[PDB]
């Protein structure tokens, strides 16, 4: 899922 | 000019905005986040191995070796207690001459702690032999003073297979070794048993291999990683020497599950992965960090997980099992596939961190502004 993406984008 | 100050102000804004968006995302990115302002900044952090678990409690008590960094005031070697589920307190403050650059416990007896100061002596403390509350005179009464260096440094590493064998790296281009195994009853000062001189610049870090008692590694501002063997009768030249990075090398870590593997972290903004059986060829370069890296550490629980921290205020977590996976160019923008997590909670240079050895995924990181964070990323990020 895009929970992965958030992990690599702490500042967004 | 007044341009330097417009830049500073913009930069403050940047950091502040970033910290705002980080704070809103915490409930989605973490299972745990604690933040504590220490009295002084700590340059060092290490969890002690012990964990006590009082009856009828919904939490366990863990411990941390920390230090201070203060210019004008009395510095201390510090042990703090942290409560974790199944708050934070200072418990011992020991007078320390100058800031504590690094502090590390001896595995075979973790009451014993070695420190690195701004002076050249490497100190050993037994914290059970000092009062809980420090004498107001402010005198540093360390249990041993280890001599051999001419300058300060950071690297410090106890041999986990030969009790009392301590290695140290220094700005004087030297690695020193001591054996404090057996120390005469009138003896407080201990001279180096061996001094290694293969580097030609500031030696930044040193570490013993975990299985092979004779083996250890070093990294320096000469951009080199050096693999040394204590059995050798030549101390001016390592067994192996590689050109590791395109700038200073500040840190290294041997993988505790993969005896041929280690990582290094550098001012070139990368972490490099290495295989001892063939050092000509770097296995991999982990890219994402935006500025100089100071610390690198393998997970004590998972053989593929590695973390790094430094000057860009971030602590990155990596998983080598994903190296090579393909990705949409949208994901590719955020970083390579082996980047699992960017810890964005600090608003200053991170000075050191330590993976908790009893609670998987829990990390303690400390920054120059005096903040200590104890945190743990959300489970769904590393599992299914």
């Amino acid at each position: 899922s895009e929970t992965k993406r958030a992990a690599r984008r702490p500042y967004k | 000019d007044k341009e330097a100050a417009f830049d500073d102000a913009v930069e403050e804004r940047v950091i502040n905005e970033e910290y705002k968006i980080w704070k809103k995302n915490t409930p989605f990115l973490y299972d745990l986040v604690m933040t504590h302002a220490l009295e002084w900044p700590s340059l060092t952090a290490q969890w002690l191995p012990d964990v006590t678990r009082p009856e009828g409690k919904d939490f366990s008590i863990h411990r941390l070796v920390l230090g201070t960094h203060t210019s004008d005031e009395q510095n201390h070697l510090v042990i703090a207690s942290v409560q974790l589920p199944n708050k934070i307190e200072i418990e011992i403050k020991i007078n320390h001459e100058g800031e504590v650059n690094r502090a590390r416990y001896m595995p075979q007896n973790p009451c014993i702690i070695a420190t690195k100061t701004p002076s050249s002596d490497v100190l050993v403390f037994d914290y059970t032999k000092h009062p809980s509350k420090p004498d107001p005179s402010g005198e540093c009464n360390p249990d041993l003073r280890l001599r051999g260096h001419q300058k300060e440094g950071y690297g410090l590493s106890w041999n986990p297979n030969l009790s009392g064998h301590l290695l140290s790296a220094s700005d004087d281009h030297t690695i020193c070794l001591w054996d404090i195994s057996a120390v005469p009853k009138e003896g407080k000062v201990v001279d180096a048993k061996t001094i290694f001189t293969g580097h030609t610049a500031v030696v930044e870090d040193v570490s013993w291999h975990l299985l092979h008692e004779s083996l250890f590694g070093s990294v320096a501002d000469d951009q080199k990683l050096m693999i040394w063997d204590t059995r050798s009768n030549n101390t001016s030249k390592p067994s192996h020497s590689v050109d590791a990075h395109t700038a200073e090398v500040n840190c290294l870590s041997f993988n505790p599950y993969s005896e041929f593997i280690l990582a290094t972290g550098s001012a070139d903004k990368t972490v490099a992965l290495w295989d001892l059986r063939n050092l000509k060829l770097k296995l991999h370069s982990f890219e994402s960090h935006k500025d100089e890296i100071f610390q690198v550490q393998w997970s004590p629980h998972n053989e593929t997980i590695l973390a790094s921290s430094g000057t860009d205020r971030r602590l990155n977590v990596w998983d080598l099992s994903k190296i090579g996976e393909e990705q949409s160019p949208e994901d590719a923008e955020d970083g390579p596939p082996e980047l699992l997590f960017i810890h964005g909670g600090h608003t200053a240079k991170i000075s050191d961190f330590s993976w908790n050895p009893n609670e998987p995924w829990v990390i303690c990181s400390v920054s120059e502004d005096n903040i200590m964070q104890v945190w743990q990323m959300a489970e769904n990020i590393y599992n299914d």
